[PDB]
C-alpha cells in the first residue's frame, strides 16, 4: 500500500498557501480571499517513479495563533516555507517559521522546501538570488511557484516529498 | 434609543427561531447603523437569504457575506469597507455581535455572533451589539459547526428587519 506523507504549509497570511494547495488539489486558481482556519486533503501522485499520498495540511497565516502551531509542526513530516515575491515582510517572517519548526521537532534536519510564490506578478521585491542564497544557507531547495500559472506548483509539493524521502 | 433588529434563521430551509440584537447606537453608531440598514434591505441588498458560513463551537457563529455567498465577499452601506470606528467595547462572553474583517479598517457587512468570551479579539474588531432574545437559537445553531467552521447543513437568514 502506498506511502503517505504528512506535509504542511506554512507562511505568512495571504502569501499564497491555500491558492497553491488547491491548485494540486482542484487544479484551478481561487483569486478571492479565504483566509484559512485550517483545512486538510489528501492526493495520489506518482513522484520519481513511485506512486505516493499526499496528506496536506493548510494551515493559517495569521500571527495572533503563532503559539497555536506547535501541534501540527509535531505532527508534520515535512514544511512548505511559503512567502510571496512581493513581499518582503513575508520573506523576511520565513526565519520564524524555519526556526519554530526545529525547536518544536528539536532537530536540524527537518524536510523543508522554500517556496516563492506569485512569480506572476510584476512587482517584485525579493529578488530570486536573495531567496536562492537563503534556500542554500538553510541546505534546503528552493522552488520558485505561481498558483495562478500553476508554474512549479507540482514541482514544490513533490521537491517536498523527494525530502521527506531523502531524511527516512 | 438603541435599535433592535432581528434574524429569522433557517437550516437547510426549515425554520429554526427568531435571534433579536440590540445595536450599541449609543456608543458606535457608525457600525450600528450598517448592521441596521444592512438587515432591513433598505439599501436595495442586506442580510435576508444569506449564510451563516462559519460556525465553530465554543466560539463563535459568523455569516454576512451577501455579495458572494462563500464567506469572502460582503460590503458596507458606505462602500466595499469602512474604517475601525472604536473598540471602546469589548467581546466578554456569549451574545456579543462584533464585526468580522481582515485586518485594520476593513469592515464590511460579515460579522460574528459570540458563543463564549472571546477577549483576544479586544481592540481588533468592532463590538456594536448583544443578543437580546434568541441566545438558545445561536446555541442551537452551534451542533452545525466544526472545528474549523464548515457547516454541515445550511444556516440561513430566512428573513431579518429591524423591530419597533
Ligand atoms: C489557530 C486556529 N484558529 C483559531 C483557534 C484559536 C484557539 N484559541 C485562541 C485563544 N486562546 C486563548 C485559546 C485557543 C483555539 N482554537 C482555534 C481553532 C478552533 O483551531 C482550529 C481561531 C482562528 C482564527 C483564524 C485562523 C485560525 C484560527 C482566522 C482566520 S481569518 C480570521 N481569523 C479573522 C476573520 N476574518 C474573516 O473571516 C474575513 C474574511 C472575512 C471578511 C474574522 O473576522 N473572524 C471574526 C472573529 C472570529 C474569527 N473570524 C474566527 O473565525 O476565529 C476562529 C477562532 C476559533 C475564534 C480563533
Ligand atoms: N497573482 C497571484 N495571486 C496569488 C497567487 N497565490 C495567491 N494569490 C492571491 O493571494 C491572495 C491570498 O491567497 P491565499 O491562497 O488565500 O493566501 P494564504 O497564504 O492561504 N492566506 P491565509 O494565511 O489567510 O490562509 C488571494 O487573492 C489569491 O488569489 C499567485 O501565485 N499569483
Ligand atoms: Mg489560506
Amino acid at each position: 500500500s502506498m506511502t503517505e506523507y504528512k506535509l504542511v504549509v506554512v507562511g505568512a497570511d495571504g502569501v499564497g498557501k491555500s491558492a497553491l494547495t488547491i491548485q494540486l488539489i482542484q487544479n484551478h486558481f481561487v483569486d478571492e480571499y479565504d483566509p484559512t482556519i485550517e483545512d486538510s486533503y489528501r492526493k495520489q501522485v506518482v513522484i520519481d517513479g513511485e506512486t505516493s499520498l499526499l496528506d496536506i495540511l493548510d494551515t493559517a497565516g495569521q500571527e495572533e495563533y503563532s503559539a497555536m502551531r506547535d501541534q501540527y509542526m509535531r505532527t508534520g513530516e515535512g514544511f512548505l516555507l511559503v512567502f510571496a515575491i512581493n513581499n518582503t515582510k513575508s520573506f523576511e517572517d520565513i526565519h520564524h517559521y524555519r526556526e519554530q519548526i526545529k525547536r518544536v521537532k528539536d532537530s536540524e534536519d527537518v524536510p523543508m522546501v522554500l517556496v516563492g510564490n506569485k512569480s506572476d506578478l510584476p512587482s517584485r521585491t525579493v529578488d530570486t538570488k536573495q531567496a536562492q542564497d537563503l534556500a542554500r544557507s538553510y541546505g534546503i531547495p528552493f522552488i520558485e511557484t505561481s498558483a495562478k500559472t500553476r508554474q512549479g506548483v507540482d514541482d514544490a509539493f513533490y521537491t517536498l516529498v523527494r525530502e521527506i524521502r531523502k531524511h527516512k | 434609543v438603541n435599535p433592535t433588529v432581528f434574524f429569522d434563521i433557517a437550516v437547510d430551509g426549515e425554520p429554526l427561531g427568531r435571534v433579536s440584537f440590540e445595536l450599541f447606537a449609543d456608543k458606535v453608531p457608525k457600525t450600528a447603523e450598517n448592521f441596521r440598514a444592512l438587515s432591513t434591505g433598505e439599501k436595495g441588498f442586506g442580510y435576508k437569504g444569506s449564510c451563516f458560513h462559519r460556525i465553530i463551537p465554543g466560539f463563535m457563529c459568523q455569516g454576512g457575506d451577501f455579495t458572494r455567498h462563500n464567506g469572502t465577499g460582503g460590503k458596507s452601506i458606505y462602500g466595499e469597507k469602512f474604517e475601525d470606528e472604536n473598540f471602546i467595547l469589548k467581546h466578554t462572553g456569549p451574545g456579543i455581535l462584533s464585526m468580522a474583517n481582515a485586518g485594520p479598517n476593513t469592515n464590511g457587512s460579515q460579522f460574528f455572533i459570540c458563543t463564549a468570551k472571546t477577549e483576544w479579539l479586544d481592540g481588533k474588531h468592532v463590538v456594536f451589539g448583544k443578543v437580546k432574545e434568541g441566545m438558545n437559537i445561536v446555541e442551537a445553531m452551534e451542533r452545525f459547526g466544526s472545528r474549523n467552521g464548515k457547516t454541515s447543513k445550511k444556516i440561513t437568514i430566512a428573513d431579518c428587519g429591524q423591530l419597533e
